[PDB]
């Protein structure tokens, strides 16, 4: 991202970040992915490296996506890379379709465009789960990070609450003692910080008032921290036992053989984190009070490493080691309402279909104003850029996304992919659909078409293997089944207009240019189509 | 009588308790893990309705639906034949149910109620949704003729719109199938309350009805009578305008997950002393049924407990997957069906390996036509094959050229030879055990490690159990049996400053386990064990301990003394320490004294003795043993100190230091785990035993007439035989 690399120091930085990438492991990369999927979209110069490092890397491990269970030494995908990927892939399509026409980024783009089409599976179903006041500003735009932390103080803590922060302030206070008994700080009412002696060495319901403050504050925000994020907490009744059985006497308990879940141990990870964003935005305040001197901590939490993170994440899951051991639980604050597995809309097949119908019915009613363009005197239309974007991308990338997912739109639950990677019977009528409505912009456009109509006639031939006509004839609206009878009557007066020209000059500048048409679209859609019929005995 | 329990289209037999018998080798029928019988209890278990509430339109709905159907059973009911009259006995030909509301029993008027909203609610239980087509299809209301003269002489007319203007889709005889069996369930509910058990007689007297059975097993006469008027019931509810939409087939597949104990798979191999260096051999595997199957060749150092084609000792082949396996899996290829016959060559001299099915040569997704390119001779190779649950197959080695079904056309003129073609003696199988022993704790075993404290003058030697793959990926946190190897005898007949001569003189004996802190005591279960025990399950509890009480009484029946066994004899790490600070500041100390002589299981925790107690008859092995569930890389720890008073163990233990007051840890005594890896040797002769029944006046008869015998090592310490 840096602006005084030259062009050399660039290519040498995308070389090394790509050789590292492409063998590095997926679990490793998710975490760049958040900051991928932030700044890919804005799709600027130096979103280039960015754009194929995606693409190399969703080809890499298309099966750990696709495949439901993924490899079994590798894994599979934990659906939250999947929501991100998810909004990723519409971020830049839509953007990408906003943008104007450059030739060099359509055409690296349109590839990452299908790398991740084929990663995501079409029936993935989203989370309901989004989330809040993420990260993003955390590596805002203004100095490429701000430590942002919760209002803590906005919330308030509870009697039993106010309960545990007794009992911890009391174990705080054995901690403190030890440590410094240990240490070499011994009791004795004199002051002296050289000699080694203090009366802080006292027991707690005896100690002065200066802890209660400085004790409580770790405690209290820490709690507020919970609240904030609002993760309901209980009780064991081992609590309620301590205080009915009931100059400190130096006893040492032990701390670290208690261990941890995995939920937890990201849930001590986050409050860590927001930890580290106090903790930075104080030395940050404290920095624009220095006026320079940027400190090499000021990396963001992620960018941490493991050294300087490890004395901050075990003082961060210390309190929690101690509340379930003193006999307090804590559970998970949101719980989702529902999430709908046999809807229909929660499937990436169904929004990327329908939108890609809006775009092309789109492109109709642009075609329908071309009617007369083309007869106009020129083509400088509010649409040239836009049947540009389907020209070189949507066409393309629907032949690549279903040369990606051959057998999820012919799979009706109906044997193949016995894991999973069925498309339901409307999605197909809609697919079927999608085919008859291009196969009518098609129609008679060819010379129309700027030598790319060679190359939407192959995808549509290709599609046309991809088709399925069972599911239209068992199942299927009223104005689905009259757009294949009008793909019928187009191909029937095709035919009855081939077999005239038979009739009367059969051996091989309007017949020129209708001659030409045929011969550049018809006949391999005609073939396409008689040849599904005939293996499918339609 | 026992002849009262069987199944209705099932035949009662006297048959072999274990699975395989004295037979044909190359017909030995394999069988895999089976399929547990849960369904041979009938639990009617049906749905719930009362949370839901229902609509409006079935609020005004279920009263004038009540009336026609109740009208819709008189009218079948007349069509049999019926006569109705004033008394009650249907044997008399008389009955007060044809009446209407005002002068029909009320009892059966509310039932008729509540058996119609039940339905109606169940309707909405069922998932499924249910709306009016139209309005005008609640107001039209058209009745087609029954005959006056036939039906009754009750003024109102009976037959509503009749049996066939609507539409028959596979969603709706899928729905009324399992609303007819619910009804049959809340049927079965009612007899379960009346206290009515099944029999295959019906018995008023004796509560016995034949019909209380599973919906699938009912009579069909029967079955299909409730059926038909069921949903002619829902022929009167798709007339009067309902419209329902049919709640999609869930794909939820159970892929026979659930198996026969905790097995899922079984392997069978060849003995270990038949793996071949060199040469060129041939090997055939039937398979009777079409399952996860899969056959190949195998290393010695095959475990058991692993899946076949998981590992570089295991090279074998999947059917259904198209699954070549070896170190992973790698398509290769047809699935087979029932009856196939999957032959197996392979050649030890260019590291080549085929396979024939139905006796054509497979080919996999690359041109090559055989299937593992290179491998390393090692130690040999030997035939295995695994078989999933449900699964039966047949191994044939060739002892008779001729039993090889596709040999001579293929494997015969390319020379390979058949793995029995010189050999005598029929060929010893070697299987997984499924019954799990207790074995020495390995070295090289990831998650178990055992570390032994020499003990000082001031400390007691001590045996510590961590788990160093424990705070790691892909770890198990499972529940682990743990034993030592040397058992405490107790006395043969039962009589009936520490003090030197009461130290001599007692049989006392003490061995202590701390619970490290940071470890669920509730985790930890502390006690004795016999060598019976041979239960692993993944929850365990102090309810699943297997015990008898055997009461002996005298000649005029009374219990003059009773006896309880048991295998297992521990108390609870976390009902141990009930007050607390029994944890958190020092380990949990939990102390087993054991009485040889009286045979008292007594124990003792951070000095307060627990009210429980176990009771032993004479002369029990017992073994110390914990059972401990991860939560900490360090779990716990063998003491083998003695308290004031108390003998140590290992005078208990060992023979040679029974005056010994000083506590020893001789090498001899060491951890063991229970553990499923290991191998079962299958008997080259089994006894022959023919069953018949001679007659209805005989009965089944068994006899056995010719003697088989064995010799059979005794291993002394572990109370254990073996061949
Ligand atoms: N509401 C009713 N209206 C008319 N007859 C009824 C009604 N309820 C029950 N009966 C009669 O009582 C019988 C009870 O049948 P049910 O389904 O309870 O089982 P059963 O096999 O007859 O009884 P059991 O299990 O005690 O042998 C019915 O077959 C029918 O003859």
């Amino acid at each position: 991202k840096g602006c005084s690399l030259t062009k050399a120091q660039r290519d040498s930085i995308e070389v090394c970040l790509l050789s590292i990438c492409g063998q590095l492991r997926p679990s490793m990369m998710q975490h760049l992915l958040r900051r991928l999927v932030f700044d890919v979209p804005l799709l600027n110069e130096h979103a280039k490296m960015p754009l194929k490092l995606l693409t190399n890397h969703y080809e890499r491990c298309w099966k750990y996506y696709c495949l439901p269970g993924g490899w079994g030494n590798f894994g599979a995908a934990s659906e939250e890379e999947l929501h991100l990927s998810r909004k990723l892939f519409w971020g830049i399509f839509d953007a990408l379709s906003q943008k104007k026409y450059e030739q060099e980024l359509f055409k690296l783009a349109l590839p990452c465009l299908s790398a991740v089409a084929g990663a995501l599976p079409p029936d993935y179903m989203e989370s309901n789960y989004v989330s809040m006041m993420e990260k993003q500003s955390s590596m805002d735009s203004e100095g490429n990070f701000n430590p942002q932390p919760v209002d803590t103080s906005n919330i308030t803590i509870p009697e039993k609450l106010e309960y545990f922060i007794n009992k911890y302030a009391e174990h705080s206070h054995d901690k403190w003692s030890m440590d410094k008994l240990a240490n070499g700080w011994i009791y004795g009412e004199i002051y002296s910080d050289s000699s080694k002696v203090q009366p802080l060495m006292k027991p707690y319901k005896l100690l002065s008032e200066k802890e209660k403050e400085i004790y409580r504050w770790p405690i209290k925000e820490s709690l507020k921290t919970m609240l904030a994020w609002g993760w309901r907490i209980e009780r064991t009744r081992e609590g309620d036992s301590m205080a009915l059985y009931n100059g400190y006497s130096p006893r040492a308990i032990d701390m670290s053989n208690v261990t941890l879940s995995r939920d937890l141990h990201a849930m001590a990870e986050m409050m860590a984190e927001n930890y580290h964003n106090i903790w930075a935005k104080k030395k940050k305040m404290e920095l624009e009070s220095k006026g320079g001197g940027n400190h090499p901590l000021l990396v963001p939490y992620d960018t941490l490493t493991a050294k300087e993170k490890a004395k901050d994440r075990e003082k961060a899951q210390d309190i929690l080691k101690f509340l379930q051991i003193n006999g307090y639980a804590v559970s998970r604050g949101f719980k989702d309402l529902e999430l709908d597995t046999p809807s229909i809309e929660k499937r990436f097949a169904y929004s990327f279909l329908q939108q890609l119908i809006r775009y092309v019915d789109e492109a109709h009613q642009y075609i329908l104003e071309f009617d007369g363009g083309s007869r106009g005197k020129g083509e400088h239309f509010p649409y040239e850029q836009e049947i540009k974007f389907f020209a070189k991308v949507v066409l393309p990338l629907i032949d690549q996304y279903f040369k990606n997912h051959r057998l999820y739109f012919l799979s009706a639950a109906s044997r193949p992919l016995c894991s999973g990677g069925h498309a339901s019977n409307k999605e197909k009528e809609m697919v079927t659909s999608l085919f008859c409505k291009l196969g009518v912009l098609v129609r008679h456009r060819i010379s129309l078409f700027g030598n790319d109509a060679t190359s939407i006639v192959n995808c549509l031939h290709i599609l046309g293997q991809t088709l399925d006509a069972r599911t239209v004839m068992k199942t299927g609206l009223e104005s689905v089944k009259s757009a294949l009878r009008a793909f019928l009557d187009n191909a029937a007066e095709d035919l009855e207009k081939t077999m005239e020209n038979l009739k009367q000059g059969q051996f091989t500048k309007g017949v020129t240019q209708i001659i030409n048409y045929t011969t550049v679209a018809l006949l391999p859609m005609l073939s396409s189509l008689f040849e599904h019929i005939g293996q499918h005995q339609f | 009588p026992c002849y009262e329990a069987v199944l209705p289209k099932e035949k009662l037999k006297v048959e072999h308790s274990r699975e395989y018998k004295q037979e044909r080798t190359y017909t030995r029928d394999l069988l895999g893990p089976t399929v547990s019988l849960t369904q041979a209890a009938f639990t009617p278990i049906p749905v719930d309705t009362s949370q839901i509430v229902l609509p409006p339109h079935l609020e005004r709905i279920r009263e004038k639906l009540a009336e026609n159907i109740h009208e819709l059973w008189v009218m079948n009911k007349i069509e049999l034949g019926w006569q109705y009259g004033p008394v009650r006995d249907d044997n008399k030909r008389q009955h007060p149910c044809l009446v209407e509301f005002s002068k029909l029993p009320e009892q059966e008027r509310n039932y008729n109620l509540q058996m119609s909203l039940e339905t109606l609610k169940t309707l909405l239980a069922l998932g499924c949704h249910v709306g009016i087509s139209d309005e005008h299809a609640e107001d039209k209301v058209k009745k087609m003729k029954l005959p006056k003269n036939y039906q009754l002489t009750s003024g109102y007319k009976p037959a509503p719109m009749d049996l066939s203007f609507i539409k028959l889709t596979p969603s709706q005889e899928a729905m009324v199938d399992k609303l007819a069996e619910n009804a049959h369930n809340v049927w079965a509910r009612d007899r379960i309350r009346q206290g009515w058990t099944y029999g295959i007689q019906q018995d008023v007297k004796n509560r016995r009805n034949p019909r209380l059975v599973p919906y699938t097993l009912l009579d069909d006469r029967t079955k299909k009578s409730n059926k038909d008027s069921l949903r002619e019931a829902v022929r009167t509810l798709l007339g009067y305008g309902y419209n329902l939409e049919a709640p999609d087939q869930d794909h939820a597949a159970r892929a026979e997950v659930c198996s026969g104990t905790g097995e899922r798979f079984r392997i069978f191999r060849a003995e270990k002393t038949y793996a071949v260096k060199a040469g060129r051999w041939y090997f055939e595997f039937e398979t009777v049924t079409a399952g996860d199957m899969r056959v190949g060749w195998s290393r010695p150092g095959c475990q058991p407990d692993q899946e076949l084609g998981s590992d570089e000792r295991a090279f074998a082949f999947d059917g259904f997957k198209a699954q070549r396996w070896h170190q992973g899996n790698e398509h290769y290829g047809r699935s087979w069906q029932a009856g196939d016959v999957v032959g197996c060559m392979v050649d030890m001299n260019e590291h080549t390996m085929m396979f024939t099915l139905n006796g054509e040569i497979l080919l996999d997704d690359s041109g090559s036509e055989l299937a593992f390119k290179d491998f390393d001779v090692g130690d040999g190779f030997i035939p295995v094959c695994s078989l999933g649950v449900a699964q039966v197959g047949r191994m044939n080695f060739g002892k008779d050229v001729s039993t090889l079904k596709y040999f001579t056309i293929c494997g015969l003129q390319e020379g390979y030879e058949p793995f029995a073609v010189n050999t005598n003696r029929d060929i010893t199988m070697w299987l997984s055990k499924r019954l799990p022993q207790f074995l020495q704790v390995p070295s090289n075993h990831e998650h178990i490690e055992v570390t032994r404290i020499d003990g000082t003058i001031d400390s007691s030697p001590c045996l510590k159990v961590t788990q160093k793959s424990f705070g790691s990926q892909n770890s198990n946190t499972d529940i682990m049996f743990y034993r030592l190897s040397m058992p405490i005898e107790c006395a043969e007949v039962f009589s009936k400053r520490d003090d030197y001569d009461f130290l001599m003189q007692t049989s006392t004996y003490y061995y202590s386990v701390r619970i490290f802190p940071g470890q669920e005591p509730a985790n930890v279960w502390v006690g004795w064990i016999t060598s019976d025990f041979h239960q692993y399950d993944t929850g365990f509890d102090l309810d699943r301990v297997r015990t008898v009480t055997v009461t002996l009484g005298d000649e005029k029946g009374k219990v003059h003394e009773s006896i309880k066994r048991s295998n297992c004899y521990m108390v609870c790490a976390g009902e141990s320490m009930s007050p607390g600070q029994g944890r958190n500041n020092n380990g949990l100390e939990i102390g087993c004294v054991v009485d040889a002589a009286s045979g008292l299981l007594t124990f003792i925790a951070n000095g307060k003795e627990l009210s429980t107690y176990y009771q032993v008859e004479p002369s029990t092995k017992l073994f110390p043993a914990v059972f401990a569930q991860a939560t900490s890389p360090n779990v716990f720890q063998f003491e083998l100190g003695r308290i004031k008073n108390v003998m140590p163990l290992s005078a208990g233990l060992f023979k040679s230091e029974h005056k010994n007051p000083v506590p020893q840890c001789p090498p001899r005594l060491h951890v063991q785990f229970l553990s499923h890896v290991l191998w079962s040797r299958m008997p080259n002769q089994f006894l022959k035993v023919d069953v018949s029944r001679i007659s209805e006046r005989q009965g089944w008869l068994v006899q056995c007439l010719d003697p088989l015998q064995f010799m059979s090592l005794h291993i002394p310490e572990e109370n254990r035989s073996v061949d």
